[PDB]
């Protein structure tokens, strides 16, 4: 959840809003052991729930997601029902898992390609043309990341808003991301510059990729 | 003495305007068929399965014209090759419809089969239908058969299924035509244009458009 005045700002400048829970277990071997441990429920709801009891009147929040990469467990499906319990107003989406879990009513992959398959075990990135069509599938599909804006980057762009124009139930995506993260050190004479990850003696770390 | 008057313009044209050539006249087979008077009329060929096609049900329902006799009986049996692996045995009058009864004049067959051979255009395995009229002191009025080959259609979960799995249709349009006999079609000719279509990688042809 962001600072509370940016929802106010959403809602008088005219801007839709996923709110998001802050629940990410990325680094959790396997990416679910926590979510789906039901030891990890109650910190959880209370990530979902306090969230959902603050931002609830807010018109720019249509839509709520679970959190971020965070596999797929139990957990989730609890408090995917919550908020449908709690809140009709508003589609619940999450990531975890696949993209396309029984926790979201939004097919949401990240980094899903236009064309080209990505067939990963258990969790595999269609290509999200062909996403759409698969056996049995009905779901809209909005990726929650997409077209990794990293340095030099933004290439076939093109391509995914061709496809979000031809395929109706392509409504497009949300771009990674906004803003570097670099931070403002100062040099021996005093003139500022950019660092990123390392710059600190901070260790270990993922160097560039904050950008 | 038979005379027969065809007319190549009538207003069963305005439902066969498909694009190919006009032509008109009697262009396929003409035969005289003998049947009994007491007669097998009419037969369907009904094979339905379980969930990994180990058992199958082969059912078929049989229709007959004549005066009807409680000697009457239809035997069905059911071949593969030259061994008889299934076969029944039923006097005439189905099952109860509505509130006037069933249908006095037919009667379905019901022959289990274990583990059958299943057909399809990879492996086109067939088994032979015999459909026997008799008096059942085992005097044979006529007998009728077909061709039967196990296979299961059906749409599920959006995919087009044959027995049990998702098919890949590379198939033809064909039309029936010939370069010096118009639309008359033969045997040497179907078969030529059978083998070429398996020999370039085709696995099924649509009857277009008839
Ligand atoms: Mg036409
Ligand atoms: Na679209
Ligand atoms: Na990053």
């Amino acid at each position: 959840p962001n600072h509370p005045l940016w929802y106010t700002l959403c809602d008088r400048y005219g801007l839709y809003v996923v709110d998001e829970a802050n629940i990410e277990t990325h680094g959790m071997v396997p990416m679910n052991r926590l979510t789906d441990d039901p030891r990890w429920l109650p910190a959880m709801s209370e990530r979902v729930t306090r969230m959902v009891q603050r931002d609830r009147n807010h018109p720019s929040v249509i839509i709520w997601s679970l959190g971020d990469e965070s596999g797929h467990g139990a957990n989730h499906d609890a408090l995917y029902r919550w908020i449908k319990s709690v809140d009709p107003s508003r589609p619940v989406q999450y990531e975890g898992g696949g993209a396309d879990t029984t926790a979201t009513d939004i097919i949401c992959p990240m980094y899903a390609r236009v064309d080209e398959d990505q067939p990963f075990p258990a969790v595999p990135k269609w290509s999200i043309k062909k996403w759409l069509s698969l056996p049995g599938e009905t779901r809209p599909l909005i990726l929650c990341e997409y077209a990794h804006a990293m340095g030099n980057s933004l290439g076939g762009f093109a391509k995914y808003w061709q496809a979000f124009r031809q395929y109706p139930r392509l409504q497009g995506g949300f771009v990674w991301d906004w803003v570097d993260q670099s931070l403002i050190k100062y040099d021996e004479n005093g003139n500022p510059w950019s660092a990123y990850g390392g710059d600190f003696g901070d260790t270990p770390n993922d160097r560039q990729f904050c950008m | 003495r038979l005379a027969v008057m065809v007319l190549r313009w009538s207003d069963g044209s305005y439902l066969e305007d498909q694009d190919m050539w006009r032509m008109s006249g009697i262009f396929r087979d003409v035969s005289l068929l003998h049947k009994p008077t007491t007669q097998i009329s009419d037969f369907h060929v009904a094979t339905r399965f379980n969930d990994d096609f180990s058992r199958a049900v082969l059912e078929a329902e049989v229709q007959m014209c004549g005066e009807l006799r409680d000697y009457l009986r239809v035997t069905v049996s059911l071949w593969q090759g030259e061994t008889q692996v299934a076969s029944g045995t039923a006097p005439f009058g189905g099952e109860i419809i509505d509130e006037r009864g069933g249908y006095a004049d037919r009667v379905t067959l019901r022959l289990n089969v274990e583990n059958p051979k299943l057909w399809s255009a990879e492996i086109p395995n067939l088994y032979r239908a015999v459909v026997e009229l008799h008096t059942a002191d085992g005097t044979l009025i006529e007998a009728e058969a077909c061709d039967v080959g196990f296979r299961e259609v059906r749409i599920e979960n959006g995919l087009l299924l044959l027995n049990g799995k998702p098919l890949l249709i590379r198939g033809v349009n064909r039309h029936e035509h010939h370069p010096l006999h118009g639309q008359v079609m033969d045997e040497q000719t179907m078969v030529q244009d059978i083998l070429l279509m398996k020999q370039n990688n085709f696995n099924a042809v649509r009857c277009s458009h008839y």
